[PDB]
């Protein structure tokens, strides 16, 4: 439980979980749950943000160091 | 004169000796089609750099100071700082522009080639067939004399203006496209493609609507989607070469590429293939097209006069002079053509040498041309770590310190991830760890099953490229026919119940924790022998075929396999909390409908007043049920409004978004080039510029 990296035993051991899907949405649209590998890397349709890269650990601090207080 | 000579374009006697082969492979040929293809390829790569190569998103992928686990082919390769990466992409853009305009063609091709392969080899997760094809085409075009017609370098140099080129420039490109089509076709001669499992659900797209007038969906998903693709791959391989079958081949191939562009999000690959299709036509089609225009257009379009002699071709001398002896560049061209085509044929089937990369599929993805042949789906991923000092056991967030998710399917990427975690965890108070992985995955709708041994420490595991990995679980092809029966079980359920099918090896066991929400969960055994243990009271029951058990909700349980063969079972569960919330929401909706239509004359409860008002102002905070109802109603209205949108608005938004991407890429590149050249200013100025760069166009 020391940071975002670690998880508890309970959350790690839930096999029967509702999966958020790399392609399209679990909520709607065809073929979300099957994986086509060749298509380009993009995720659930939302506001004009292309990728999940901003969800990485420590993104805000590194971005502030490099490009200042945006 | 001979029919074989006319059909194939060369006589048998031309192949009798090496010298005649060199002469055949360096005969004069018109340059026009090659020039048109060079222009189109340059334009498409220029459009592709700011979109798929990731220049717009590169500020959030190679950010300095961030700790990320990379996946390069060679561990020696490492990214440069962000600014030098933007300089590299700038050099790529300049090379692409030079190739498009044909200005300093060889330097432009080199400047596009070296950075492209540097970026390609740096990350294995961004590999795919249509990037490998672009790399190969850039490699081929570096040597070809594609700047002899409709090129700025022709205007700056008389000797290279509308000149002949050797035949092998066309031969290599035609061979590449033929190899792509034929290898893709043969790779799709698989049990999962000819039977209707891969791409089973793509028949529901509205583009296939006319086919449904004459065929059912089940046949439409087999005859048209699957068999049609194979037949078109082989035929488009063969038809385009011969003059008789070129028109029908062009029509079918254009239709095929347009549909692939609309159905998928592959990118510029469909347009590149469309631009490569005309090369099987005669070499001189742009010239006759230019001839068939009014004089006013001819004053602007390229030259129509016959091409002049060149020096990079072997000219047969009919003046009685002895034939021109081939020099060195001609022999090198012939050898390059033969060896390159042989290597291109060999490489897709080179998976028996690099066995370290082999998996349930064959080798790394990108250079096999097996497009849309295998579809995978993952259920669970558990990463356990044991500390080397205290002995504590803990669990990691599955997608930690990573940006892609192909590491769940390849042993080598798993080993790199394990080493990265080993180096990084000591920053988080963890000594020399031992890391274990447990990943469940199913390919083409089979039983979900482990892919790596969950009892092997990946940090200290053994891996070499040219030896088979000893901790990759085999794929059970003996359980394939069950995919029939399972589908029937998928159709026997209500709108709420859900099913998950599991197959497990002997000796191994699965520990699971049913959450409190998933009440009324059951486990049924399909084949083999298992024992289900509840740890709350330490009670284990052995289940035989066709037996069902009601598992606890909110407690741990374990399933052990105790048969000589793998055991297959199934979890069938229903989410009780969602059901109760849905019933309550339906009751509330019924009450508001009674209020609106005049019924329920009595005063409404206070908790219902926010629903009619629709706004929380000057009153108590709403209950969670009211908030959920209002959120659902607002979401439904938003979706309904989105559906009712005219086409022109969607087109305008698409154009504005693309313009935003291009503008952001250009501004970020300019900022970093200024940083490199004139140095880095204060933080406030950097923040101001970055805020300006991200602004929406409006
Ligand atoms: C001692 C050593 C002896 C020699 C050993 C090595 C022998 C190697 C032989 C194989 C290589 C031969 C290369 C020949 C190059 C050649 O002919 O190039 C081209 C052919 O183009 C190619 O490079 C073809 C690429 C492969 C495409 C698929 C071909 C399908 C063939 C089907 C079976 C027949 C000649 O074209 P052209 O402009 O004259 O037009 C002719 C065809 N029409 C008019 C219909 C469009
Ligand atoms: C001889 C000819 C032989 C035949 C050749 C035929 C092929 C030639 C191709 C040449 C290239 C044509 C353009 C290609 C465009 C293209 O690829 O389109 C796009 C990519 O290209 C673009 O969008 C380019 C946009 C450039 C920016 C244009 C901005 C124009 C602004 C106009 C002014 C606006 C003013 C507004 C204020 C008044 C594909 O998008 P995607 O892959 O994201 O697809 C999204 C949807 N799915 C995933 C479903 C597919
Ligand atoms: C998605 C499909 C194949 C994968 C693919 C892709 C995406 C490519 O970009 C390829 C480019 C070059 C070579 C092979 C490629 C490839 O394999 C099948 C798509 C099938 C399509 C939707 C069916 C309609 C067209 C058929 C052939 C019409 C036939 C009509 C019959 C009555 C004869
Ligand atoms: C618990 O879930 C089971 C499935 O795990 C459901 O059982 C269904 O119950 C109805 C009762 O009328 C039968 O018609 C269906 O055939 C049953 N489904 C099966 C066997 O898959 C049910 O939703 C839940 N039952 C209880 C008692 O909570
Ligand atoms: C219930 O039965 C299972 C069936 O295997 C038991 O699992 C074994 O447990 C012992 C220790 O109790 C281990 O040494 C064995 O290796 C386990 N077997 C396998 C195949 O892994 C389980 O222990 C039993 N539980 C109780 C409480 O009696
Ligand atoms: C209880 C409820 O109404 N909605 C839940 C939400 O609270 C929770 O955060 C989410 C987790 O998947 O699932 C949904
Ligand atoms: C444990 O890690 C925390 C969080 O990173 C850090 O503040 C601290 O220095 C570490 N504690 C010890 C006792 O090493
Ligand atoms: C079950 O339904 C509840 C309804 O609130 C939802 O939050 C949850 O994500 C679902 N899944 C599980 C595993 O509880």
């Amino acid at each position: 439980s020391k940071g975002a990296a670690f998880v508890s035993k309970q959350e790690a051991s839930e096999v029967l979980k509702r999966p958020r899907r790399y392609l399209y949405q679990w909520l709607g649209a065809p073929v979300p749950y099957p994986d086509p590998l060749e298509p380009r890397r993009e995720v659930c349709e939302l506001n004009p943000d292309c990728d999940e890269l901003a969800d990485h650990i420590g993104f805000q601090e590194a971005y502030r160091r490099f490009y200042g207080p945006v | 004169d001979s029919r074989i000579g006319k059909l194939l374009g060369f006589e048998w006697t031309d192949l009798s000796s090496w010298r005649r082969l060199v002469t055949l492979l360096n005969r004069p040929t018109d340059p026009a089609s090659l020039a048109v293809f060079r222009f189109l390829f340059g334009f498409l790569m220029v459009l592709d750099i700011p979109q798929e190569r990731g220049l717009s998103s590169l500020d959030r992928k190679y950010l300095d100071g961030l700790d990320v686990c990379r996946f390069p082919l060679l561990d020696a390769l490492r990214p440069l700082p962000l600014d030098w990466m933007y300089l590299v992409y700038t050099i790529m853009f300049l090379g692409a522009l030079g190739m498009m305009l044909g200005l300093c063609y060889r330097i432009s091709c080199v400047l596009f080639l070296l950075p492209y392969w540097y970026v390609f080899l740096l990350d294995k997760t961004s590999w795919n067939n249509h990037s490998y094809l672009y790399g190969l085409l850039a490699f081929q075009l570096t040597f070809m004399d594609a700047n002899h017609y409709w090129s700025v370098d022709g205007l700056l140099n008389a000797h290279r203006r509308n000149a002949h080129v050797p035949l092998w420039n066309y031969a290599v490109l035609r061979g590449q496209i033929f190899i792509v089509y034929f290898i893709a076709g043969v790779k799709k001669l698989d049990a999962d493609w000819v039977e209707g499992y891969s791409m089973e659900y793509l028949s529901r797209h509205w583009l296939f609507s006319p086919f449904k007038l004459l065929l059912s969906e089940e046949l439409t998903s087999l005859l048209v989607v699957h068999w049609g693709g194979l037949l078109l791959d082989l035929s488009a391989g063969f038809l385009l070469f011969f003059d008789v079958s070129r028109s029908i081949g062009l029509f079918f191939v254009s239709y095929f590429h347009c549909m692939n562009s609309q159905l998928f999000s592959i990118g510029m690959f469909s347009y590149v293939m469309l631009a490569s299709s005309p090369l099987f036509c005669s070499p001189e089609w742009p010239r006759k097209l230019v001839s068939y225009c009014p004089r006013r257009l001819q004053q602007l379009l390229p030259l129509k006069a016959a091409p002049q002699p060149s020096v990079s071709c072997v000219y047969k001398r009919s003046r009685g002079k002895s034939g021109q002896k081939p020099g060195l560049r001609h022999q090198l061209g012939a050898a390059f053509t033969l060896l390159y085509l042989l290597e291109q044929l060999f490489l897709p089937y080179s998976h028996f040498l690099t066995q370290g990369y082999n998996n349930w599929t064959n080798g790394l993805y990108g250079y096999s041309w097996d497009m849309m042949v295998h579809s995978r789906s993952h259920q669970h991923v558990k990463i356990t770590y044991r500390d080397g000092r205290t002995g504590e056991l803990g669990y990691l967030n599955p997608g930690v310190f990573t940006q892609s998710r192909r590491w769940k399917d390849h042993a080598d990427m798993l080993k790199q991830y394990a080493t990265c975690l080993s180096r990084l965890l000591p920053k988080y108070n963890v000594t020399e760890p031992q890391i274990y992985f447990d990943i469940w995955v199913s390919i083409n709708d089979r039983f979900q099953q482990r892919i790596f041994d969950p009892r092997v420490d990946i940090v200290q595991a053994a891996w070499s490229p040219f030896q088979r990995t000893s901790w990759v679980q085999p794929l059970l092809m003996d359980l394939s026919p069950w995919r029939a029966k399972l589908q029937e079980i998928k159709s026997s359920l209500d709108n709420h119940t859900e099913v998950v099918f599991i197959a497990d090896f002997p000796g191994l066991h699965l520990e699971n924790f049913v959450s409190e929400d998933l009440g009324n969960t059951s486990i049924q055994l399909l084949q083999g022998e298992v024992t289900v243990e509840l740890v709350a009271e330490q009670k284990n029951q052995t289940l035989r075929e066709g037996e069902k058990m009601q598992l606890p909700a909110g407690e741990y349980h374990k399933v052990y396999t105790t048969s000589p063969s793998p055991s297959c079972y199934m979890y069938v569960y229903v989410n009780t909390t969602e059901l109760a919330l849905e019933q309550d929401l339906a009751y509330l909706q019924e009450l508001k409908e009674k209020v609106e239509n005049g019924s329920e004359t009595g005063p409404l409860p206070p908790e219902l007043q926010p629903l009619l008002e629709g706004e929380v102002k000057g009153g108590p905070e709403p209950t969670p049920l009211v908030q959920t109802f209002l959120r659902r109603q607002q979401r439904l209205q938003e979706i309904e409004r989105r559906r009712n949108t005219p086409f022109h608005e969607r087109f305008f938004r698409f154009l504005l978004r693309k313009l935003y991407v291009f503008r952001r890429s250009f501004l970020m590149t300019c900022i970093s080039l200024r940083n490199l050249i004139l140095g880095r200013p204060s933080l406030e100025q950097l923040a101001q510029e970055v805020t300006y760069a991200n602004l929406r166009p409006f």
